[PDB]
RNA sequence: CCGAGGGUAGGGCCCGUGACUGGGGCGAAGUCGUAACAAGGUAGCUGUACCGGAAGGUGCGGCUGGAU
RNA sequence: AGCGCCGGCCAACUCCGUGCCAGCAGCCGCGGUAAUACGGAGGGCGCGAGCGUUACCCGGAUUCACUGGGCGUAAAGGGCGUGUAGGCGGCCUGGGGCGUCCCAUGUGAAAGACCACGGCUCAACCGUGGGGGAGCGUGGGAUACGCUCAGGCUAGACGG
RNA sequence: UUGGAGAGUUUGAUCCUGGCUCAGGGUGAACGCUGGCGGCGUGCCUAAGACAUGCAAGUCGUGCGGGCCGCGGGUCCGUGGUCAGCGGCGGACGGGUGAGUAACGCGUGGGUGACCUACCCGGAAGAGGGGGACAACCCGGGGAAACUCGGGCUAAUCCCCCAUGUGGACCCGCCCCUUGGGGUGUGUCCAAAGGGCUUUGCCCGCUUCCGGAUGGGCCCGCGUCCCAUCAGCUAGUUGGUGGGGUAAUGGCCCACCAAGGCGACGACGGGUAGCCGGUCUGAGAGGAUGGCCGGCCACAGGGGCACUGAGACACGGGCCCCACUCCUACGGGAGGCAGCAGUUAGGAAUCUUCCGCAAUGGGCGCAAGCCUGACGGAGCGACGCCGCUUG
RNA sequence: CCCUCGCCAAGGAACUCUGCAAGUUGGCCCCGUAACUUCGGGAGAAGGGGUGCUCCCUGGGGUGAUGAGCCCCGGGGAGCC
């Protein structure tokens, strides 16, 4: 099937295009652990109807642009800030990383 | 020293001058007739776009054109035409 | 019209890419090299690793020069740079290829093998 | 055309092909798109010939070409009988 | 138009090498002393600072991982 | 029929020669006039169209430690707070089922490896059959624990 | 539950910590001493340095027209061989190598309503009528060769033109669907080549369409080494609109607009490495590795480029630039073994300038058959394993 | 012959105590710019591109009035010698 994934926007900030950042779990290969790593999808949204904070699943497209090979399935969740913040606050760190 | 791959590059050069000329022809004949259609003009672009069409479909028969190329400039010759008559009309001949 | 002091291009694969003549090796005080002579030159540039590197002393026959020769004929010829090839002491090349035109006068003077490396010969 | 053919296995002065379908494209011994009987041609044992017939019936219909030595293999397993 | 590359000019990183120079390892068959280990013959060690051929010394503050 | 070895590790001991020399050496170490440790010899041990050396990989190395180590004095607690991200988190009830677990099914090529058999007089080599797998896709299920959402609590924490 | 041994060495002695060392297995090995036979393997790991000579891709006269020779016998016809040429089909496979690449390259699982596919198979229909070019050959000029210039003529499965329309293509509307999927209506546009025999019938070809099969392109999730003494990176950059391009999506390319995209979950930079099936070791977990064999990728003296084509941006095809070498008659030309052997350099070190298309396989051909350094075998080397001898 | 001045083949500092003298460079706009640093600078570093005229489209300002005219600061396109 095209694979299908949820996540929090991040990003309204292109024309028609949203970031969305998307969690998932796994065992360390060797530590056992359970562990989270996460990454930026950029989702097409022909509609501008997405929003900062949305939660929302995306499914594998044909590709609209360079880096753009996912169209947004479907609304979950509104007004997600508090991830939102997660994200950019971690940026914000990055500037205290420095040289 | 030697080889029959010396005829094949003597036949390419040969097939390469069918093809560039038959390629040549329908952009000159596509934008005549999309010039055409500008200033349209209708009946003449119409006309000339015929010409275009067949000649296209003709490149197709062969190596020149891939099927989906004959296609693809048919779709897009079409269209261009059709909507530059919106700025003006009507068709006076086919088509369609 | 090659001098002391004067800058060539070097026309060969020695690896040497200007030299600048530091003497002219036709007698006791000959003021000027034309084609066919030859100088001693030091070597000023050269591409790494080579035959000859920067600060070589060597020997070299011109081969082209911007002051045009005249020829018995009545005509003249004249080149865009001045160039030398870099030779050993049997006026024979230290390089293998020679690039650009060299002026016919290098056979009579018997730099035959500059002559025929030579792309063109004018 | 995709093939049907002997691709050599065993070793030195002793055969063992597996009558296989390839692509003609294919070296011999090399990737095959699948395994339909095998045959020895030195007949050192009771079957020196194996013939999946029911499936070499299919590739022919498909389009499949037999070798001729590979023809033959599927005569005598009467892949072809009327 | 783009374009292999060529040419001009200025930058960045890396390798090799260099008069001379700084210590380091080692060797050991030397010179000078004897700083540490005993209260090691001024308890030692310490961060810092000034100083001395050299181990080192002294001042300030700290530690006991100090004998009696 | 050769090659290594015979101080210990490590299986195999005596004679001569030498005298901190000549030399051996993987580590520990042998040699300064009675050396099983050097060189030769007799003898012995180990393998055998081989034996041994050098190089490199894993092993022994729980000596990077997931399995499976540690930090007062052996190497090892940050000079001390505050705190960002992160990692982790009390009792009770439900909803969801992401982790997790189970069943089905697709994929998991061939060769190689593993078990059976068989062909070259054996074997090596080679052939025929068998056994599976992790891991990913799909479908169905479970809901203890971890997660998530929702509602309660007071033993943690904070306040009066 | 088929699986797990340790020893020497710090002290006068002890316990502990701790490093060094050894015994084991392995290899594309190499070196020494020694060396009889056979089988299967296996052999340039270094200079992706440079290469003398042969050979590694061609085939069809059942597409065409010609010369040259001969056989047949009354200038010509026929028939055969040969040699080009025009015309197909192959030459994109097969063989080499591992330079580059840390990447959707590879592995694994998926997506294509965004796609192609020669020859092969299944099914739907069809081959009417005209005209033309260029070689070969004749004739002129130019070279030592490579070689070519121009004038003229002639065939065809070469090229073109109209006709025909099962079909197919394209724009607009409509219905089902749901990214560009399927059907329909109007308009427009596109087919073809014949050869051969046993000759009112076959065979091989030719044409347009549908579906199969097979091989591919592109896309996405997850996995894929060392240095943070590399911490910030980005202007086609990230998105948008329109267009160009392709088989097809896409900043793949352009014009305009917006100000975005990425990064401690390690961007950017440097270094190293083709990846996998596997291999080796290890009780396992792990570590190490990618030679031979199979899969994919990448490359073809170093770069760039497109042509031809179903397919190539083409190892033994083309164009250009560079480096190098050679040939010459000194005017001018040629080449690309990382195909098989072979030479040289380098190195501790790595093979016969063998034989054959008999087998398997591939290309062309109705077929006989031709070519195949793929391959099948043979040669050298104790390189490895296995067997056997010197009783 | 001297002064002040213009040009010069090939060369290009070989002149001389010394490039003395004379060349070169040269305004403005844009790109771009190192060591080192007292963080100001070094800097006009260096180096490079542009510069005329014609037509067409277009942005902002001053004066008017909000417009015309006048004046100011531009941008994009196509050309000509
Ligand atoms: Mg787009
Ligand atoms: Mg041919
Ligand atoms: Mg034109
Ligand atoms: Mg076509
Ligand atoms: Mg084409
Ligand atoms: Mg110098
Ligand atoms: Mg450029
Ligand atoms: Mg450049
Ligand atoms: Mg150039
Ligand atoms: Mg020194
Ligand atoms: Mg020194
Ligand atoms: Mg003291
Ligand atoms: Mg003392
Ligand atoms: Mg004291
Ligand atoms: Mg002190
Ligand atoms: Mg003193
Ligand atoms: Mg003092
Ligand atoms: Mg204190
Ligand atoms: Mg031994
Ligand atoms: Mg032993
Ligand atoms: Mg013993
Ligand atoms: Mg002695
Ligand atoms: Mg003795
Ligand atoms: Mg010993
Ligand atoms: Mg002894
Ligand atoms: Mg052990
Ligand atoms: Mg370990
Ligand atoms: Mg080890
Ligand atoms: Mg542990
Ligand atoms: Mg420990
Ligand atoms: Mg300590
Ligand atoms: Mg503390
Ligand atoms: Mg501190
Ligand atoms: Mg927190
Ligand atoms: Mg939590
Ligand atoms: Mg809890
Ligand atoms: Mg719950
Ligand atoms: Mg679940
Ligand atoms: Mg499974
Ligand atoms: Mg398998
Ligand atoms: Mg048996
Ligand atoms: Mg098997
Ligand atoms: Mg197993
Ligand atoms: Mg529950
Ligand atoms: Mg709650
Ligand atoms: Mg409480
Ligand atoms: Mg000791
Ligand atoms: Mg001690
Ligand atoms: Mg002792
Ligand atoms: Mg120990
Ligand atoms: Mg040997
Ligand atoms: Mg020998
Ligand atoms: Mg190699
Ligand atoms: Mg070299
Ligand atoms: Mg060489
Ligand atoms: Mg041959
Ligand atoms: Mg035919
Ligand atoms: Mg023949
Ligand atoms: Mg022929
Ligand atoms: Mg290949
Ligand atoms: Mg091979
Ligand atoms: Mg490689
Ligand atoms: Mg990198
Ligand atoms: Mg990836
Ligand atoms: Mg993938
Ligand atoms: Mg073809
Ligand atoms: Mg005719
Ligand atoms: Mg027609
Ligand atoms: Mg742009
Ligand atoms: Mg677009
Ligand atoms: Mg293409
Ligand atoms: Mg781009
Ligand atoms: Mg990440
Ligand atoms: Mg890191
Ligand atoms: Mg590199
Ligand atoms: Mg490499
Ligand atoms: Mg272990
Ligand atoms: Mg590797
Ligand atoms: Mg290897
Ligand atoms: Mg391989
Ligand atoms: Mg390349
Ligand atoms: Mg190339
Ligand atoms: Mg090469
Ligand atoms: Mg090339
Ligand atoms: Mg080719
Ligand atoms: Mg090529
Ligand atoms: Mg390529
Ligand atoms: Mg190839
Ligand atoms: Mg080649
Ligand atoms: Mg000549
Ligand atoms: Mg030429
Ligand atoms: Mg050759
Ligand atoms: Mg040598
Ligand atoms: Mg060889
Ligand atoms: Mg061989
Ligand atoms: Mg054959
Ligand atoms: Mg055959
Ligand atoms: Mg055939
Ligand atoms: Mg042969
Ligand atoms: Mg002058
Ligand atoms: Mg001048
Ligand atoms: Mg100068
Ligand atoms: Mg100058
Ligand atoms: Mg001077
Ligand atoms: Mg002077
Ligand atoms: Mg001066
Ligand atoms: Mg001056
Ligand atoms: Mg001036
Ligand atoms: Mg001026
Ligand atoms: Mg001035
Ligand atoms: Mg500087
Ligand atoms: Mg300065
Ligand atoms: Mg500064
Ligand atoms: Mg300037
Ligand atoms: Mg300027
Ligand atoms: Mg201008
Ligand atoms: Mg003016
Ligand atoms: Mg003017
Ligand atoms: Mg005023
Ligand atoms: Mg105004």
């Amino acid at each position: 099937p095209k694979k299908v994934l949820t996540g929090v926007v991040v990003s309204d900030k292109m024309q028609k295009t949203v970031t969305v950042l998307v969690e998932r779990q796994f065992p360390h290969p060797l530590y056992g652990k359970v562990i989270k790593r996460s990454k930026k999808y950029l989702a097409h949204d022909p509609e501008e109807k997405y929003k900062l904070g949305d939660v929302v699943e995306i499914i594998e497209s044909r590709p609209i642009s360079k880096r753009k090979r996912f169209r947004v399935l479907r609304l979950v969740e509104s007004g997600r800030m508090d991830l939102v913040e997660k994200y950019l606050i971690r940026r914000q760190n990055y500037e205290s990383l420095s040289k | 020293r030697n080889l029959s791959a010396l005829k094949r590059h003597r036949q390419s050069l040969k097939r390469r001058l069918r093809n560039k000329a038959k390629k040549s022809a329908i952009k000159t004949l596509s934008k005549k007739a999309i010039q055409l259609a500008q200033e349209g003009k209708a009946e003449e672009a119409l006309k000339i776009m015929r010409k275009a069409e067949s000649l296209i479909d003709k490149a197709a028969k062969g190596s020149t054109l891939h099927k989906n190329a004959a296609a693809r400039r048919k779709s897009r010759l079409m269209r261009k035409v059709r909507q530059l008559l919106e700025a003006a009309g009507a068709p006076l001949i086919g088509g369609g | 019209m090659i001098q002391p002091q004067t800058y060539l291009e070097v026309a060969d694969n020695t690896g040497a890419r200007k030299i600048m003549c530091i003497r002219v090796l036709k007698g006791s005080n000959a003021k000027y090299a034309t084609v066919g002579d030859v100088i001693v030159a030091s070597v000023k540039e050269a591409i790494p690793r080579g035959a000859v590197k920067e600060g070589d002393v060597v020997k070299a026959v011109v081969v082209r020069t911007k002051k045009e020769i005249k020829r018995p004929d009545g005509s003249a010829i004249r080149f865009d740079d001045n160039a030398a090839v870099i030779i050993n002491n049997q006026l024979e090349p230290r390089g293998t290829r020679v690039f650009g035109p060299v002026a016919r006068e290098l056979r009579e003077k018997g730099f035959m093998k500059i002559v025929s490396l030579a792309p063109e010969v004018l | 055309m995709v093939k049907i053919r002997l691709a050599r296995f065993g070793s030195k002065h002793n055969p063992h092909y597996r009558i296989v379908v390839t692509d003609a494209r294919r070296k011999r011994d090399g990737k095959y798109i699948e395994k339909i009987g095998y045959y020895d041609p030195r007949k050192t044992t009771p079957d020196w010939l194996k013939v999946d017939v029911e499936r070499a019936r299919y590739w022919l219909s498909v389009g499949a070409q037999p070798t001729d030595t590979a023809r033959r293999l599927l005569r005598q397993a009467g892949v072809f009988r009327q």
